[PDB]
C-alpha cells in the first residue's frame, strides 16, 4: 500500500539533523 | 600602624599535635615538623584538588 | 500485518539522539 | 511468529547507549 | 508507478548538505 | 527451530561494551 | 523506462562536492 | 547442520576484544 | 542494452577526486 | 562439503589482531 | 559479454590512488 | 570447483597486513 | 570460464598497499 505522511517527516528530519551537524562546523577564522 | 601580618595555614600540622604545642616547639627549635601527606591533603597530592 | 506504535518512537528517539548529537557541535568561538 | 518483549529491551537499551553518546560529548566551553 | 516530486527534493536537500559540508572545512591559512 | 540462551547473552554483552565505551567518554570538565 | 536527465545531475553534483572536499584540504606549507 | 562449540568461542572472544577496547578508553582526569 | 559515453566520465571523474584527495596529503616535512 | 582446519586458523588469527590491539591502546597516565 | 580494456584501466587507477595515499603518510622521523 | 592455493595466501598477508597495522600502534611511555 | 592472471595481481597490489599503509605507521619514539 503508500501513505508517506510519516517517511516524509523521517526523512525530512533525518536531512534537518545532517545540515544541523554540517552548519555546526562552520568557523570564522582568525590570527591572521 | 601595625606591623605584617602573616596568614598561617594549619593544613599540615602533624596527626596528634594540638596547635599551641606545635608553635610552642617552633618557637624554641625554629624548625616546625609538618606532615605532607596528611589525609586533607589527598586532593592535591592526587590531582583531584587544585 | 501492520502497527507502528514502536517502530514510530524508536525512529523519533533515532533521530532525537541524531538531533543532540548534531547541536553538541555547536561552538561560540573566542580568541579573534 | 511474534513477541517482541525482547526486541523492543534491546532496541531501547541500543537507543540508550547511542543518547549517553551523544550526551557525553556536550561541554560549556570557557576561555571568552 | 512513478512520481519524483518528493524524491528530487531530498536528493537535493542531502547534496546541499554535503556542498556546505565541503564549503565548511574551506580556510585561507596564515603564519606564512 | 528456536532458542535464544546464548543470542540474548551475546545481545546483552554487546550493548554492555557498548555501555561501557559510552560512559567511558564522560568528563568533568576543568579550566573555567 | 529511461531518462537520464536528472541521474545525470544528481551525480555530477555528488562529483562536484566530492572535489570540493578534496580541494578545500589543500595547503601550501610553511615553517622550513 | 548444527554445533556451537566454536560459534560460541569465536562470539565470545569478539565480545571480549571489544570489551577490552572499550575499558582501554577510561581515565581518571587531573588538573581540577 | 549497451552504453559507457556517461559512466566512463563518472568513474575517471570520481577516481580525479581520489587522485586529489591522494596527492592533498603530500609534505615535504621541516624541524629535522 | 565441511573443514574447518583453515577457518579455525583464520578467524583465532583475526581475533589475536583484534585482541593485540586492543591492548595496544592501554595506557597507565601520569600527571596526577 | 566481456571486455576489460577500461576495467582493468579503472582498478588500476584505483590502486593508484591508493598507492599515492599510503606513501604520502611516510615521514623520516625527527626529534631524537 | 576448489583450489586454495591463492585464497589461503591472500588471506594470511591479509592477516599479516592487519597485524602489522596493530604492532605499528604499540608504545611503551614516558613522561611519568 | 575461469582465469586470474588479472585477478591475482590486482589482489597482490592491494596487500601492496595495504602493506605500506602498515609500515608507514611505524615509528621508533623519542623522548623518554
Amino acid at each position: 500500500f503508500g501513505s508517506g505522511a510519516i517517511g516524509y517527516e523521517f526523512d525530512n528530519r533525518y536531512l534537518n539533523n545532517q545540515e544541523m551537524s554540517a552548519v555546526a562546523k562552520q568557523r570564522l577564522t582568525s590570527l591572521p | 600602624n601595625w606591623g605584617s601580618i602573616l596568614e598561617l595555614d594549619l593544613s599540615k600540622v602533624p596527626k596528634g599535635w594540638d596547635v599551641g604545642k606545635w608553635m610552642y616547639y617552633a618557637r624554641v627549635n625554629h624548625i616546625a615538623v609538618i606532615d605532607s601527606f596528611k589525609e586533607g591533603t589527598i586532593g592535591a597530592s592526587t590531582g583531584k584538588l587544585a
